[PDB]
């Protein structure tokens, strides 16, 4: 469910981003 | 009824935000790009000036000197207005500002990885130092649209 | 039309609250659970054990 974790990030990628990406 | 409801609280979220980042709260707001400086109870608007764009210039160390440990939390830069030739120091903000006096400085935390995106591309900063060039269509985007 | 709106400016929040807690705001958004960490305007992901 949500257990006991360590969490860091393996590989270089991956990322996301924001960006204003919904036009009305 | 339940419409103005979702309104009246998510209007306090705004108040709150903007006393973090009000340029962004108040631009997503009234929807124009709108720069604008926090100031206690009140917020106030401040407005732009557009510089050479080329040339601006990135410099690759994020430390400042002196001394370790304090460290810009935004790459440092070199822009001119234009016409003109005075070579100026600011400091890089998101959606291409660039800062004048407030340098973002942040005490320096071993290992640090940050990338930073100005114009068109990332750079990335692996310790405060550069390291490389990021393709900025290699970072997917979060869509978010409940449609 | 209205509707649109509130999800445009609250895609803004979400902008905002991801520099401070990345993992939470992911997570709210694609419903799964996500770790992720901050990183200048990039956010990257990051997997769990
Ligand atoms: C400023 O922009 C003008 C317009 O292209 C250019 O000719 C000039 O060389 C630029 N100055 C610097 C220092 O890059
Ligand atoms: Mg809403």
């Amino acid at each position: 469910k949500y257990p006991y974790r360590v969490c860091s990030m393996a590989q270089g990628t991956d990322l996301i981003r924001f960006e204003r990406n919904i036009v009305c | 009824e339940a419409w103005c409801v979702d309104q009246r609280r998510t209007l306090e979220v705004f108040k709150e935000l903007s006393k973090i980042n009000p340029s962004a709260i108040l631009s997503a707001i009234y929807n124009k790009p709108i720069a604008a400086r926090f100031m206690g109870d009140v917020l106030g608007l401040a407005s732009c000036v557009t510089i050479n764009q080329t040339s601006v210039k990135v410099l690759r160390d994020m430390n400042v000197k002196e001394s370790p440990g304090r460290c810009y939390s935004r790459p440092v830069v070199i822009f001119n207005f234009a016409n003109s030739s005075y070579v100026q120091y600011g400091q890089l903000g998101e959606d291409n500002e660039i800062l004048l006096g407030n340098h973002r400085t942040e005490e320096c935390q071993l290992p640090s990885l940050k990338i930073f995106i100005a114009g068109n591309s990332a750079y990335e900063y692996v310790d405060y130092l550069f390291k490389r060039m990021i393709d900025l269509s290699s970072i997917s985007t979060v869509d978010s649209m409940i449609a």
